[PDB]
């Protein structure tokens, strides 16, 4: 155990394990999400991972992870999966973290599949709630100046209830998903 | 010691204050998370916190009541008890058969307890006029407490006492065993929990008193916003409180110096051998 | 106004079946998810 | 539950600040608020549970022309209590006339107060009967705490003004303070100035300092009347549960109190109850018999010798009272509390309801009736005179005194049915 | 993203300078711009990343007729901050006027700033209503930088002017300032002068230094509202994400705060949410409900204990608000600070929207409207005159604020359907 965790520091994996490919960091991952708007709402049959990776470059290099080891930095990287003539970004990409180590003993391709899945699960959450967060932002921008057009103040008022009946929801279950889980 | 014999009461005054809601919902109506986070609050609001095993505390219900021992349709006021588990190696002296045991202890002290508080609630009321029912509650809750500090001072502080000395001169696990049945047997025995009748005239003289908090309660809710809403029903009662204190004395001095219980139960004289039988 | 009929109408649904699916984990959900007990009030 | 203190007249707020300062020193507590560095017992009905964990004396001081108050000001003790709670003639009516001025920011602080407790059981008063500033103003504030909280309990501890004379005009404002008492307060506890003087001067050898100690006793008193509160136990950890077996019905709920060490800086429990039953013992003063007692005893107690004691003082017939009904002794147990050195350990108190004070009370009604007769007593008061210009307030407490007196010795009698 | 804040009125530039000087203190930053040596977390938002790492803060200093930044300026944090963004009648519509033909030059620095800025999120405000010089041209700039920028955001903090009275014009100038604030801005954060006074003179025994104080108390609580910016999380590391959530409509978007120790210098998250819920911990003063909550937690927390805590203090209904939906309280965790000797290292703080303020605003309503009555107050001021000969942007100020007013009404109300 002594030489498996300082000769290729076993444990340094776990840590960059949660923090990056379990979402654990996320001053990261809403800067991450932020550069791969305008691309992945554009739809991915023209997506090529040579785009993905430029980006995440700039991504890494602005945020706090840059302040780990270059090791693990390293091995990280984008994937995608199979394409369709029905796709868009959001629906498929993938982080991998590929090992270049004899560490894949303590870390199954069963529980990188399960790494998987639970990663696409906090995916699609966290792009939904930054929708939301924009409609909260477009309510909150656009509403100072329909105070000149008077007839729309009833539909213009409801949309404002049914927001905050999505808010609430959305920032409960992120709770539930922060904490326990 | 804690819970059981209730060494803490403001465990109690700050639970059953808040949790009452709840409790008076009849059975399969009241359910297991408010009363788990309420028992916790009770915990944690009441000063006793230093205490190591508190996380065993649980709550069950058994609504089979002291017939089972050789209510039915409310829980949580009645048929109310703790569950508590134990660990591996503790398990080896307490166990299943200790558990019952307590439980039947406790349940009968919980609702000794309870008369009591109904009758202070009933007392605040009004805090000429007709005064006999006031008479009433007050000999009703004098005689309540006084079943109460018999207990605890005849029984469970002495008892606790003795087996805090027997564990000291202990000599082997098969001489605990036998401090803990014995003791456990005392307990049991010296209380109205080992009778062959076990004292029904103690639960119908407890039931007359909770017709009185009933009606009388809703009567004077019915005053603040008339002979027949007050005096008969009073009279009624005042007549079986007084006919199950005659029975139990009567029933308690053929049973077994030890004659003492009756000379602190009524320390007075009154009503006491003022009908003679036969 | 129909939009918000039937989205109030699918997770009332949610949360009835979210009671009793798992018996611990699952229901400290609820107690987050329904706090003001505003639901359950709308049936 | 949650209990609020209120203290005014200079010797109530003396009571109090010796009070809060006895309690500070009994438990865990620092001169400064801190809780100290060795402190299990319950701090949560009188003390505010603050910031850095700064026990603060749920107590509201009342006063008016302050004097005493500035020497409380500069005290180490002025930094445990004061969360800003102080705000700033000696007849009945000239305080309750400037009572009745301010009586809504007095009122405001008391919300506020409700508002910062979580809880709320009681309002325990500190009083001076006839003590001119508290007089009236008292009487105001008790009928206003009556009216504006119908749910809360009022507990009164005072002392009645004998000192065998001095003020002439004293026994009317005693009187109507009684009427108010009687109507307007839920319980009351009575304490005897002659009767502390002259056990200040039995025990010590004291003639003029006796405010120094009789604060220490009315202290030690009210501290061991609610110690079980303070040091919890399972018997009554309420007030109202304790209060209920102390009042007999509504017309009687004066309380006499003792003390079983007149001095405690190793005796049984049997020999201190004999002790206790004898009078001099008992601190506040046909035949007068008890209604109920109860006793409280805390110290280095055994449990079987408590009910073999209660069998002999049984069987020796001790218990000089004829009830006219099935009312009897009522035992109880606390905690001696840590920290406090003492020698004896065993110390008792008292709580029983005895009929002998209605004489005390005769002896005010006879002064009383006798200033009113020859009329030359009442001085001709301003404050009387427009608050009343009839004066038939006095007849009306007058009135209400002697249905007292009347009620006191019906209950002498072996029937209560019959009334008085 | 990057926010820039702005420094405006005597006592915003205090806590401005008090501000930063905390945030160098809490980050290694040594007081020439330096890194410390023992220096993970960010100062990627308020503080510019210059040439020796100087995290340079990202601030700009509007004053004019300067006093109290002569004091600023001979500071050994006088070299931490300004590279050169200081720039230099008490009337609301003189500092307007003022504000008026000088808006180019500052509105360049402005544009300076932004484009050194490689990203943008919002321009805080610090803030005095009613600070005479800050007063006018404060709300001119507001103006200014909603006009210019509608993709921006705004927050102000601000104190509002109470402390009993002084000044007869200034409810006027207050409620023009409300006027702006309540159009021009984005999301409000609210103070009382009166109540930080109050708690200033309860935890403490000072009557005149308050503004030394206060200056310490606002930088905590500021400080505490973006320590989860500055000290990297993950739920709400945005602005805009943090600000959705407390804001529930519009038309209310102030925000009331607290603290939970009123002096930090081991109990659990259980007491101090307890105490947080009490109003003695909160800092800014039918029935009034608040609509949305929310907690930020910093210290030694246990994850399951939380979980528990939010258990029984929904069941202990200690929330006593009643909203017209679905609105509930919402949890939040933050980092605490290294190199600070914290004792007690949980710590708390509190967002909520309640309605108590309305009252607040509604005595400034009445007083306005009541010198407005009488018309001996307004003084005739010039600046007031030829900016308004007929004074009706009083008018339509009260017009806003009773508008405002009846939103808040209309919110207490259990159905928000309808409006008032």
């Amino acid at each position: 155990l002594d030489v498996l965790n300082k000769k290729y520091s076993l444990l340094d994996h776990m840590q960059a394990m949660r923090r990056y490919l379990l979402l654990g960091q996320g001053d990261f991952i809403r800067h991450l999400m932020d550069l791969l708007k305008p691309e992945l709402v554009r739809p991915a049959t023209t997506l090529y991972q040579h785009n993905l990776t430029g980006i995440l470059e700039t991504a890494v290099r602005a945020t706090n992870a840059q302040f780990d080891s270059p090791e693990i930095l390293r091995r990280l990287d984008v994937r995608l999966l199979e394409v369709s003539p029905g796709d868009t970004g959001w629906d498929v990409f993938s982080l991998d973290y590929h090992v270049d180590g004899p560490i894949a003993t303590v870390f199954t391709r069963e529980c990188m599949s399960h790494y998987l899945r639970v990663f696409n699960f906090l995916w699609r959450a966290k792009r939904m709630e930054y929708i939301l967060t924009d409609i909260r932002k477009g309510h909150m921008c656009n509403a100072k100046l329909l105070r000149n057009m008077p007839e729309f103040s009833g539909v213009l008022h409801q949309c404002h209830i049914l927001a905050s009946e999505m808010v609430h929801f959305i920032h409960q279950m992120q709770y539930y998903i922060t904490f326990e889980v | 010691k804690r819970y059981f014999l209730m060494d803490q009461g403001d465990f109690f005054v700050h639970f059953m204050d808040l949790a009452e809601e709840e409790l008076r919902k009849p059975v399969e109506d009241i359910t297991p998370p408010r009363l788990e986070a309420l028992l916790e609050l009770a915990l944690r609001m009441s000063t006793a916190n230093t205490d190591p095993f508190k996380d065993d505390l649980k709550i069950d219900l058994m609504p089979h009541d002291l017939i089972t021992q050789l209510e039915l349709a409310l829980s949580g006021l009645e048929a109310f008890s703790f569950d508590y588990i134990v660990k591996w190696p503790l398990s080896l002296i307490i166990n299943r058969k200790a558990l019952t045991r307590y439980q039947m202890l406790f349940r009968h002290m919980f609702y000794c307890k309870h008369v009591e508080r109904q009758l202070c609630s009933v007392w605040i009321s009004n805090k000429q006029w007709f005064a006999g029912a006031f008479t009433l509650r007050q000999r009703m809750l004098n005689f309540v407490q006084n079943i109460q500090y018999y207990m605890m001072f005849e029984v469970m502080e002495p008892t606790w006492h003795i087996l805090e000395k027997n564990l000291k001169s202990a000599s082997n696990i098969d001489d605990v065993l036998g401090h803990h049945t014995g003791f456990l047997d005392t307990c049991l025995k010296d209380c109205m929990l080992t009778n062959p009748e076990l004292l029904k005239v103690f639960s119908k003289l407890m039931s007359v008193c909770v017709m009185f908090t009933n009606c009388m309660q809703k009567f004077t809710q019915s005053m603040k916003l008339l002979v027949s809403g007050f005096e008969a029903t009073i009279n009624k009662f005042d007549k079986n409180f007084s006919a199950h204190l005659l029975d139990l004395l009567a029933r308690l001095s053929i049973y077994s110096g030890m004659a003492s219980v009756i000379s602190r139960l009524d320390f007075n004289g009154f009503y006491t051998e003022r009908l003679e039988r036969l | 106004r129909i939009l918000t009929h039937f989205y109030q109408g699918i997770v009332q649904q949610f949360l009835v079946l979210l009671t009793t699916s798992s018996d611990e984990s699952l229901r400290f959900l609820s107690f987050r998810l329904d706090f003001n007990e505003h639901y359950k009030a709308r049936e | 539950r949650e209990i609020i203190t209120l203290q005014l007249g200079q010797c109530g707020n003396q009571i109090g600040f010796e009070f809060w300062k006895q309690l500070c020193a009994e438990h865990g507590i620092s001169p400064e608020g801190i809780v100290e560095e060795f402190a299990t017992d319950r701090k949560d009905v009188f003390f505010y549970q603050a910031d850095d964990e700064h026990y603060i004396p749920r107590a509201v001081l009342l006063d008016l022309e302050p004097r005493v108050i500035h020497s409380i000001l500069n005290s180490p003790y002025a930094k445990l209590y004061n969360p800003e709670n102080i705000y700033l003639g000696n007849n009945w009516a000239s305080g309750f006339s400037q009572g009745e001025k301010i009586h809504e920011d007095i009122f405001d602080i008391i919300d506020r107060e409700a508002d910062g407790s979580d809880s709320l059981e009681g309002f325990v008063l500190c009083h001076s009967i006839a003590g001119g500033t508290g007089s009236g103003l008292g009487s105001y504030l008790l009928e206003r705490l009556n009216d504006r909280y119908p749910k809360k309990l009022v507990q009164t501890y005072s002392v009645f003004p004998n000192q065998d004379e001095d003020v002439v005009v004293q026994p009317y404002n005693s009187l109507l303070t009684l009427k108010r008492l009687t109507q307007n307060a839920d319980c009351v506890v009575v304490l005897d100035n002659t009767a502390l003087n002259r056990i200040a001067t039995d025990r010590l050898h004291i003639q003029n300092p006796s405010f120094s100690q009789i604060n220490q006793l009315v202290s030690t008193i009210m501290s061991a009347s609610t110690t079980t509160l303070r040091y919890p136990g399972y018997m009554n950890n309420d007030l109202i549960g304790l209060i209920a077996s102390l009042i007999p019905t509504p017309r009687l709920h004066f309380l006499m109190t003792g003390y079983t060490p007149l001095t405690t800086d190793k005796t049984t429990v049997l020999d201190v109850m004999r002790r206790l039953l004898q009078p001099k013992n008992v601190m506040v003063s046909t035949n007068h018999c008890y209604i109920a007692i109860l006793n409280i005893i805390q110290g280095e107690v055994d449990p079987t010798q408590v009910h073999k004691s209660l069998q002999r003082i049984r069987e020796r017939k001790l218990a000089n009272f004829i009830p006219w009904g099935p009312a009897s002794i009522q035992v109880a147990l606390s905690r001696k509390s840590p920290y406090l050195p003492s020698a004896h350990r065993v110390s008792g108190l008292m709580m029983a309801n005895h009929t002998s004070i209605s004489s005390l009370f005769e002896r005010t009604c006879r002064q009383y009736d006798k200033l009113r007769k020859r009329e030359a007593f009442l001085e001709q008061f301003r404050k009387e005179d427009m608050f009343k210009d009839n004066f038939d307030e006095m007849d009306t407490s007058r009135e209400i005194v002697q249905q007292l007196i009347d009620e006191y010795h019906a209950a002498t009698r072996p029937d209560y049915i019959s009334w008085g």
